[PDB]
């Protein structure tokens, strides 16, 4: 999971690796993203795109227009709007629930 | 490098002003305050000294 | 601000410095309009015709050696900074000192100043975090950057 | 630029993502305190547009997507 | 909000004004507490009687 955000001349990102097992939909539960990087940038960006890995093999035709067997992949995009969250903080400090 | 920004061959005009982001370094403001070769050094929310 | 009359005086003259005359709406704070177009007012749209009541975006200057001091060019630099958001590396000139523990003493950490005892803290901090706070939103813990 | 052929056009699949991607709003650490911060968040039970990059026939799609403040991927 | 921070970054005359503002704001806060406390104290006093 990642949350890309642009605020006050800073580009920011947040991440978590979850070892969820066998759920097609996003897992029921609570996990909290931890900021990974902060970059100070002025770029204004209207839209974004994703990068795929083409799984090129011997069985494929052998060209850049038709030669590919990419297979399975899945990704979900959700927008972010200003909202107020009451965030519970645990003794350690992990946000256990919100 | 506050000095390099202060002395430059070309300064961008008001329509497309030049902006530089300075960070990850140590700047001494005494020379700027100390030098006093500048006509106006107005300061808001920060004491120059 | 500070004058550079000598640099702005040329025999040929200088006119690469321009300021906008007209714009439909007010420019936003800390933003620059990079768009190149001629301001248009109401009817009789110019579409680049730039005759009467339609004006080109650019406007030059008049800096000349002969020209008076009062309207002579000034070189202006604006310094803007925001503080107490993240660990700050824009720190000034000062040196530093060895940490002191279990004794009431004044302390400053990366431009943060607090009047209390400093002791080794049991609380475990995750990599991103740089400050700790209590219920009353007062400083409770800090990390010496060097240490 | 190089292209790709035989793509399948279908309406976007939808799912409901609930209480996901809550991100530590800032740098402070607090213990056993409930805090309210007015920081952009994915709305709970917000609608989520699923996407597919799987051939399973002749299916491959990775087109441009609109971006607002909430670019949660 | 922090009192020390205000004093550290402001010259005395300006610092004077901001200090006063804080005190007025802080004086009012204290007044409310003491005034509130008295009413509660009186209420508790009645119960004790
Ligand atoms: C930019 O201009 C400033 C101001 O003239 C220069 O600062 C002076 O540099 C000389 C030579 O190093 C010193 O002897 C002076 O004490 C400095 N102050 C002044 C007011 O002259 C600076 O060297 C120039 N160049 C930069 C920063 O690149
Ligand atoms: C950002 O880019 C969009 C492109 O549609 C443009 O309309 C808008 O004016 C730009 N805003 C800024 C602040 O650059
Ligand atoms: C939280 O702290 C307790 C201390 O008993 C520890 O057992 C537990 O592993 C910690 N969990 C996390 C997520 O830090
Ligand atoms: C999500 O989109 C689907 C489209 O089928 C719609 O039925 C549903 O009402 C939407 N829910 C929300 C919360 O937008």
């Amino acid at each position: 999971e990642f949350v890309f955000k642009n605020i006050d001349g800073y580009f920011k990102i947040y991440s978590k690796h979850t070892p969820i097992n066998l759920v097609r939909d996003l897992p029921q539960g609570f996990s909290a993203l931890e900021p990974l990087v902060d970059l100070p940038i002025g770029i204004n960006i209207t839209r974004f795109q994703t990068l795929l890995a083409l799984h090129r093999s011997y069985l494929t035709p052998g060209d850049s227009s038709s030669g590919w067997t990419a297979g399975a992949a899945a990704y979900y995009v959700g927008y972010l709007q200003p909202r107020t969250f009451l965030l519970k903080y645990n003794e350690n400090g992990t946000i256990t629930d919100a | 490098p506050f000095g390099e920004v202060f002395n430059a061959t070309r300064f961008a005009s008001v329509y497309a002003w030049n902006r530089k982001r300075i960070s990850n370094c140590v700047a001494d403001y005494s020379v700027l305050y100390n030098s006093a070769s500048f006509s106006t050094f107005k300061c808001y929310g920060v004491s120059p000294t | 601000a500070w004058n550079s009359n000598n640099l702005d005086s040329k025999v040929g003259g200088n006119y690469n410095y321009l300021y906008r005359l007209f714009r439909k709406s007010n420019l936003k704070p800390f933003e620059r309009d990079i768009s190149t177009e001629i301001y248009q007012a109401g009817s009789t749209p110019c579409n680049g015709v730039e005759g009467f009541n339609c004006y080109f975006p650019l406007q030059s200057y008049g800096f000349q050696p002969t020209n008076g001091v009062g309207y002579q060019p000034y070189r202006v630099v604006v310094l803007s900074f925001e503080l107490l958001h993240a660990p700050a590396t824009v720190c000034g000139p000062k040196k530093s000192t060895n940490l002191v523990k279990n004794k009431c003493v004044n302390f400053n950490f990366n431009g943060l100043t607090g009047t209390g005892v400093l002791t080794e803290s049991n609380k475990k901090f995750l990599p991103f975090q740089q400050f700790g706070r209590d219920i009353a939103d007062t400083t409770d813990a800090v990390r010496d950057p060097q240490t | 630029c190089v292209n790709l052929t035989t793509r399948t056009q279908l309406p976007p699949a939808y799912t409901n993502s609930f209480t996901r991607g809550v991100y530590y709003p800032d740098k402070v650490f607090r213990s056993s305190v409930l805090h309210s911060t007015q920081d952009l968040f994915l709305p709970f039970f917000s609608n989520v547009t699923w996407f597919h990059a799987i051939h399973v026939t002749k299916r491959f799609d990775n087109p441009v997507l609109p971006f607002n403040d909430g670019v949660y991927f | 909000s922090v009192l020390n921070d205000i004093l550290s970054r402001l010259d005395p005359p300006e610092a004077e004004v901001q200090i006063d503002r804080l005190i007025t704001g802080r004086l009012q806060s204290l007044q409310t507490y003491v005034t509130q406390q008295l009413i509660r104290a009186a209420e508790i006093r009645a119960s004790a009687n």
